[PDB]
């Protein structure tokens, strides 16, 4: 398309030479440059300090994970292996045992946060949409036991993030 | 239900006299609340009028895939792959 | 007997004030990392400095994805450190290996080279989980020697 | 032009508390700001929106002094502010008081928790499986 | 006027001439059965009837180069370190060199 | 078809007059086989001389490519000849890619790019050390991507992707790294292949 | 998304009440793509330069 | 022939000898210039065990690579480059290091 860096020769004679040399002679363009730091300094900075003010978001957000249940009881993941295959780090690991008499939902259920390069693929994947990702930022440990998840149970103590997740996927049933 | 110290949750064992668990003893242990699905058993049963019945969480908004569950046999209410709900009639 | 209480927590203010981390340019975390001193996200002067500098640094920050390559390399930059040092694994990488893992090269966990105290478990670890690093390790120094 | 700009800062000090009531939006408060206030969250927290300020910005908000059992006032973190973080806080438009309410289940817990850390009744691994069984008696 | 690359544009009519006639007699050295002679030949005599027409026009540089004279320069210089190499190592003139194995889809 | 078709052939038609003009030529110490598809050509070349061929396509009347920027190899154990290294070209002034490959098993040493191609000599180097392939006559041949300490080649399909040397301790030794450690996690194998052939007309009879 | 789904996975509104939807949303996840056999060679126009991916 | 490697049988025998000069030189240099870290008796010692399970001579193909490779790791040391202690080590520091018996690895119950 051609656009062209090159100036080709700006100054030629006389007047358009002199203005060329001013600004190598003292400074001018320097003291210009100054002026743009300047009216900078004036405008109101975007800052938002942490532990009062919080940024920007969107209703569909990945963070930690936590699995969610239906409204009556009863626990929505259904034990397919589904997610493990589809899974790119191999987080997540199930073994599957009947519950007591005639249902079949789960017996060994942990995700690595060791692994996990976070996708929102386990959350597609899941046809029963057990894994909704929430909007989650902290998470802070001493050890890697600490960090990653253990059979279902903190995954299951994500009730105090289920209500976000209960209105999030208001905003995700037929997508946007 | 607890054995001796340490709660069972969705069928689990804690130790075999105190030997595998260790790192629980400083820090309190997870439990899932609930986690004996007694909640499932609570949901009152519904009433069907059709020989077939289509099942749904709460449309396409919350997660279930339709399953058609047979009602033949009065002895044992029919179950969705799903639900714990069950059906009679 | 009261003076000496308050005064341990007068030594553990001046490090809950100002901690200066090590500028690691060993990610995708890393540009994450340059999002700590983006405005919008901003521990800079708040706590964080951006002058770094392998002696003067208080905090070194492992982003990301380590190889064996890379194991005797950050090994000899956590000697150089003082001794109140503060090692942050920001990045699934940092934690045990987010991808790759399985794989020869990269080195799982961080802590088989160089030891942590504060984990952050995002990949793209977002500026607002970021900030929560910085402040749990503001938190955790809480009390040195008593006697 | 000049006097307009002294005069709404002594506003904003005469109207959030006043002599010890402008101390505690600055020494423990990184920022102080006045506007309008929802006020109703689990335990200490006021949560304050409306404000204009900045694209992305939603008031002072503040922490809560004394949430679950830290009992502190002068350091807090993120892990107060029940069930409110998608709504007002970041992506919803909607208060979670006045327009938008949460739905009930009765799976939610009540009482919101604060983060694990390093301190006692943390996060823990567990095991799952029951392995395979071998014995031996006489 | 000077071109965009580093090669110096310089005003040189017969310059493209005497390259594209040295070349057509090192092709008639060693080779002669052989195709890459046979089909060389006539695309060098195509373009060299262009330059004989066309009296230091743009047209006949924009001719299969479209980037000035220099870049078209540039074709005939390597042209001749082509030529002498395919005629130093055999390749186009003899050809009986060993099949392999049989093998192709993956 | 208005969704299922990429793009209709109209230039394969034009592409297949390379596939017979290189062909013309025809020398056994070059041509051997020559495969177009899905708007590209692709030939494999005797491994007896890969420079004559470079030299080629190089400059040239017809054909102005200059550039073979990019190079691939392929690690296959089918086949008696293993490795397949791969040149992928690119022309500026014609705009067209060709590709060149080669067919020996090259466990045994290959004639090198670098007096053709100025970048080829850093791509030569990779080749030597994930697959473990040689070039004669090549201007420093030193490791890049593997380690320092590093045995064998880290891509052949023979051995393991966790490898025998791997996991990098501290401990008992104040300043010493460990190497001779093994063991890793468990990657899972997955056998998912499907029952079924996938595609007509790509089915060989055995 | 492509309509047609042996490429990528259908709507989930769709895929919860027809049945086609679902069989192949369990096949487009776990197994991959079932792709035609040969070699490619692709590069788009990058800000640093190329991803010539082949 | 095919293929060319380098040398034809015994004159690839002698290229081994050249190679085992310059490595032997170095050990001692690799001393002051690097660490302590052992000794230069043992390192010297290490350097026998190596050629040791190279020992074998078929075909010229598999000395003539080793050869190039033998350039390599052991030229880690002459035009200086950073290990740290850590690369260019092939001795086990930390082995336990397991023996081949059916009375002391059968005690210990392995494969
Ligand atoms: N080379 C030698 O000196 C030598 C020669 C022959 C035998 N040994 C044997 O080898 C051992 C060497 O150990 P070491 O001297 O290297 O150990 P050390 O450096 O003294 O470390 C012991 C640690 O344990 C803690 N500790 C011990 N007793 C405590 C108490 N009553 N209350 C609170 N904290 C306590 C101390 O923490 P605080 O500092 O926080 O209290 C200290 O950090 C000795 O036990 C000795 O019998 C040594
Ligand atoms: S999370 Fe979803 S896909 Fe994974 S096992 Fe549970 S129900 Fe199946
Ligand atoms: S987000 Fe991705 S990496 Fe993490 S568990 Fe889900 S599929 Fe695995
Ligand atoms: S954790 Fe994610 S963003 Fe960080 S280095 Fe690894 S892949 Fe990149
Ligand atoms: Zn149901």
């Amino acid at each position: 398309t051609y656009k062209y860096v090159n100036l080709r020769e700006p100054s030629m004679d006389m007047k358009s030479v002199t203005d060329r040399a001013a600004q190598t002679l003292l400074w001018t363009e320097l003291i210009r440059g100054l002026g743009m730091t300047l009216s900078y300094l004036f405008r109101e900075p975007a800052t938002i300090n942490y532990p009062f003010e919080k940024g920007p978001l969107s209703p569909r957000f990945r963070g930690e994970h936590a699995l969610r249940r239906y409204p009556s009881g009863e626990e929505r993941c259904i034990a397919c292996k589904l997610c493990e295959a589809v899974c790119p780090a191999q987080a997540i690991t199930i073994e599957a045992e009947p519950r007591a008499d005639g249902s079949r939902r789960t017996t060994r259920y942990d995700i690595d946060m060791t692994k996990c390069i976070y996708c929102g693929f386990c959350q597609e994947a899941c046809p029963v949409d057990a894994i909704v990702e929430g909007p989650n930022f902290e998470f802070s440990t001493e050890t890697h036991e600490e960090l990653l998840y253990n059979k279902e149970k903190l995954l299951n103590n994500g009730d105090k993030w289920e209500a976000e997740i209960a209105a999030n996927i208001q905003a995700d049933y037929l997508y946007r | 239900x607890x054995x001796x110290x340490x709660x069972x949750x969705x069928x689990x064992x804690x130790x075999x006299x105190x030997x595998x668990x260790x790192x629980x003893x400083x820090x309190x242990x997870x439990x899932x609340x609930x986690x004996x699905x007694x909640x499932x058993x609570x949901x009152x049963x519904x009433x069907x009028x059709x020989x077939x019945x289509x099942c749904d969480g709460g449309g396409g908004a919350l997660g279930h895939p339709r399953v058609y569950i047979n009602l033949d046999k009065e002895t044992k209410t029919g179950t969705c792959g799903y639900c714990g709900l069950q059906f009679r009639q | 007997e009261y003076v000496v209480a308050k005064l341990d927590d007068l030594i553990n203010w001046a490090r809950r004030s100002s901690l200066w981390p090590m500028t690691f340019g060993l990610a995708c975390c890393a540009v994450e990392m340059m999002h700590m001193a983006a405005p919008r996200y901003d521990m800079d002067r708040f706590g964080v400095v951006f002058r770094a500098s392998p002696r003067q640094s208080d905090v070194m920050i492992v982003a990301g994805t380590l190889t064996n390559k890379m194991a005797p390399a950050l090994r000899k930059v956590y000697d150089q450190m003082p001794e109140p040092r503060y090692v942050v694994s920001m990045g699934s990488c940092a934690n045990g290996g987010g991808y790759y893992h399985y794989s020869y090269s990269v080195v799982r966990g961080c802590d088989r080279i160089v030891p942590v105290d504060i984990y952050v478990p995002g990949c793209p670890p977002t500026a607002e989980a970021l900030l929560y690093g910085i402040l749990q390790l503001q938190k955790k120094i809480k009390r040195e020697k008593r006697l | 032009e000049l006097l307009q700009v002294l005069k709404r800062g002594l506003q904003q000090v005469s109207g959030h508390g006043g002599l010890r009531g402008y101390l505690r939006v600055l020494f423990r408060a990184n920022d102080v700001r006045v506007g309008t206030l929802v006020g109703e969250d689990k335990y200490g927290n006021k949560y304050y929106e409306d404000n204009k300020q900045f694209f992305g910005r939603h008031r002072w908000v503040i922490y809560t002094t004394e949430m679950n059992g830290k009992n502190t006032f002068w350091d807090v973190d993120g892990s107060m502010v029940p069930p409110e973080w998608h709504r007002w806080l970041h992506c919803m438009t909607d208060d979670p008081p006045t327009v938008k309410p949460p739905t009930a289940r009765k799976f939610i817990w009540t009482n919101h928790k604060f983060n694990l850390s390093g301190t006692p009744q943390q996060y823990v691994p567990y095991s799952t499986t029951r392995k395979k069984i071998q014995e031996w008696v006489p | 006027t000077g071109l965009v690359g580093l090669a110096v544009c310089e005003t040189p009519h017969e310059r493209l001439k005497i390259l594209y006639t040295k070349i057509l007699d090192v092709l008639g050295h060693i080779p002669k059965n052989a195709a890459y002679r046979k089909y060389t030949e006539q695309i060098t005599n195509e373009k060299l009837s262009m330059v004989k027409a066309e009296p230091d026009v743009k047209k006949l540089e924009e001719r299969l180069q479209g980037g000035q004279i220099e870049e078209v320069i540039l074709q005939a210089e390597n042209e001749l370190s082509l030529a002498r190499k395919m005629i130093q190592w055999k390749p186009w003139e003899p050809l009986v060199e060993e099949p392999p194995a049989s093998q192709w889809k993956w | 078809r208005p969704t299922v078709r990429p793009r209709n052939d109209v230039a394969h038609k034009q592409l297949s007059a390379f596939g017979e003009y290189v062909a013309e030529i025809l020398p056994k110490y070059v041509q051997q086989v020559q495969v177009s598809c899905f708007n590209e050509l692709e030939i494999c070349i005797h491994p007896d001389g890969v420079i004559p061929v470079l030299t080629f396509l190089r400059d040239h009347s017809n054909a102005q490519f200059k550039s073979l920027a990019d190079l691939t190899a392929v690690d296959i154990p089918t086949r008696q000849n293993r490795f397949e290294i791969v040149y992928n070209l690119l022309s500026l002034r014609f705009n067209s890619r060709i590709r060149v490959k080669t067919y020996t098993d090259e466990l045994t040493p290959i004639e090198s790019s670098v007096p053709v191609y100025k970048a080829a000599n850093w791509y030569e180097r990779e080749i030597w050390d994930m697959f473990g392939v040689f070039f004669a006559n090549h201007p420093d041949l030193r490791r890049i991507l593997t380690d320092y300490g590093f045995e064998g080649h880290p891509f052949r399909k023979d051995f393991p992707l966790s490898g025998y040397v791997e996991l990098r301790y501290d401990d008992e030794v104040k300043r010493v790294v460990a190497e001779p450690v093994e063991l890793a996690q468990e990657f899972r194998k997955f056998d998912l292949n499907s029952p079924w052939e996938a595609f007509p007309a790509y089915r060989q009879p055995p | 998304k492509v309509d047609d789904a042996k490429v990528s996975p259908p709507k989930r509104a769709e895929m919860k009440t027809s049945m086609e939807s679902l069989i192949h949303h369990f096949k487009l996840y776990t197994e991959g793509y079932q792709v035609p056999p040969g070699a490619t060679y692709t590069a788009i126009e990058a800000p640093k330069g190329e991803f010539g991916v082949y | 022939v095919k293929p060319i490697f380098s040398r034809d049988m015994n004159e690839a025998k002698r290229r081994v000898r050249e190679l085992y000069r310059a490595w032997y030189r170095e050990v001692p240099n690799t001393v002051h210039l690097f660490q302590l870290d052992i000794s230069v008796k043992q390192g010297r010692d290490k350097v026998r065990e190596m050629f040791k399970k190279n020992a074998h001579i078929t075909d010229p193909r598999v000395v003539d690579l080793l050869v190039i490779k033998g350039k390599m790791e052991l030229e880690e040391t002459i035009k200086v480059w950073k290990q740290r202690t850590h690369v260019m080590r092939f001795f086990h520091e930390t082995e336990a290091p397991r023996p081949k018996d059916f009375l002391s690895k059968f005690y210990v119950g392995h494969d």
